[PDB]
């Protein structure tokens, strides 16, 4: 089958900024392109055909091109309502194969997490669970790094993260991340500590709480 | 205005079969080919088949053939996709489409052999006193639930601002969420602050308060 290689897969830019995606073609496609857009609700429309031609009432910032192997769709000036996912299409040999996508997000400045840590609930221990949890609150960029702790030692095991899309008011991305562990064996232990490494320093952001503390 | 309806939501167990239809609008239904299209994880996307109205042919992605059956009905002017043999790497959203040009909203089509089970609700207050620029974040752990969505409030509704409320993760065949809420801190503990978690699939809404529990 054709691959359509798509990048970037993440883009950061603001409005009035110009940008461009890109698909680059496993195999000769030559004009058989589509360029798609995705809202957040689902809701897929297409903006280009045959690599070029703009939809009957698309917006003119909006182009496609190609050169060689690799096919672009540019956005000359970027509006509030841009801000979404693009998939390119080839549609020259079955099976019909997409780029995975571009997602444009809005350029902020950096912002430091604000980190916070809970101790499990006693409701919680008293069903036998131990849940810990670490907030990683609006920051930006996107990348982040979490790392726990149990009395000094790195802990992998039982942690699951998870990370909400860009905040529509601010900007900022968030995280949770959360260690679980038996009552028992969350009782044998201490200091709990959650570790945020963010490009907003190079020394990690650390929090913890003791296990009997006040 | 040209349009294609799609059915809803589908939640099935494993080895179950389900069949999603595209109601279409518009235009002259036997003349333009109907595609079917799969996005998984809420971005990758796979083209399943296609078929042509005016005679029946149909056309696969052969990653597809043993699992997806195209029909149409020239009446209700509807296509269908049949999925069989269902396993949780099927869950995903499908689509139909005129073309690749036209689409439709979307079909959630989720397996899982759980059980619908509520959640439990464990309120997440801070170990100690300490603020920071003179706030206080608290929280609310869900957890165990069965299926999605649940939807957290604060304050029913009343603290809207300063919410995160984090997508699921799924453990063991069954959900996880947290919800954070951030206030002045010469809010709380001096006035109440409660999360409400509705699970719709149950029928449950339970409240949870924020105790404080740091000792100065």
């Amino acid at each position: 089958d054709i691959q359509m290689t798509q990048s970037p897969s993440s883009l950061s830019a603001s409005l009035g900024e110009r940008v461009s995606l890109t698909c680059r073609a496993s195999q000769d496609i030559g004009s058989k392109l589509y360029w798609l857009q995705q809202e957040p609700d689902g809701t897929f429309k297409r903006l280009i055909y045959a690599t070029s031609s703009l939809d009957s009432g698309v917006p003119k910032r909006f182009s496609g091109s190609r050169s060689g192997s690799d096919y672009s769709l540019t956005i000359s000036s970027l509006e509030s309502e841009d801000f979404v996912d693009y998939y390119c299409l080839q549609y020259a040999s079955s099976p019909y194969t997409f780029g995975g996508g571009t997602k444009l997000a809005i350029k902020r400045a950096d912002a430091a997490p604000t980190v916070s840590i809970f101790p499990p609930s006693s409701e919680q221990l008293t069903s036998g669970g131990a849940s810990v949890v670490c907030f990683l609150n609006n920051f930006y960029p996107k990348d982040i790094n979490v790392k726990w702790k149990i009395d000094g030692s790195e802990r992998q095991n039982g942690v699951l993260n998870s990370w909400t899309d860009q905040d529509s008011k601010d900007s900022t991305y968030s995280m949770s991340s959360t260690l679980t562990l038996t009552k028992d064996e969350y009782e044998r232990h201490n200091s709990y500590t959650c570790e945020a490494t963010h490009k907003t320093s190079t020394s990690p952001i650390v929090k913890s709480f003791n296990r009997n503390e006040c | 205005e040209i349009q294609l309806q799609q059915s809803g939501p589908e939640l099935v167990k494993p080895g179950a079969s389900v069949k999603v239809s595209c109601k279409a609008s518009g235009y002259s239904f036997t003349d333009y080919f109907i595609y079917w299209v799969k996005q998984s994880h809420g971005k990758s996307l796979e083209w399943i088949g296609d078929i042509d109205p005016y005679n029946g042919d149909t056309s696969y992605n052969q990653k597809f053939r043993d699992k997806a059956t195209l029909t149409v009905d020239q009446s209700s002017t509807t296509a269908f996709m049949h999925l069989n043999s269902l396993t949780s790497e099927d869950s995903a959203v499908y689509f139909c489409a005129r073309g690749l040009r036209f689409w439709g909203q979307g079909t959630l089509v989720t397996v899982s052999a759980a059980k619908t089970t509520p959640p439990s609700v464990y309120p997440l207050a801070p170990g100690s006193a300490a603020q920071t620029n003179s706030m206080v974040t608290l929280g609310c752990l869900v957890k165990g639930y069965f299926p999605e969505p649940v939807t957290v409030t604060w304050n029913s509704g009343s603290l809207s601002s300063g919410v995160h409320t984090f997508p699921a993760v799924l453990q063991s065949d069954l959900y996880t969420l947290s919800s954070s809420v951030t206030v002045p801190s010469s809010t709380w503990p001096s006035e109440t602050v409660t999360c409400n978690v509705a699970h719709p699939a149950s029928s449950t809404k339970v409240d949870k308060k924020i105790v404080p529990r740091d000792c100065g």
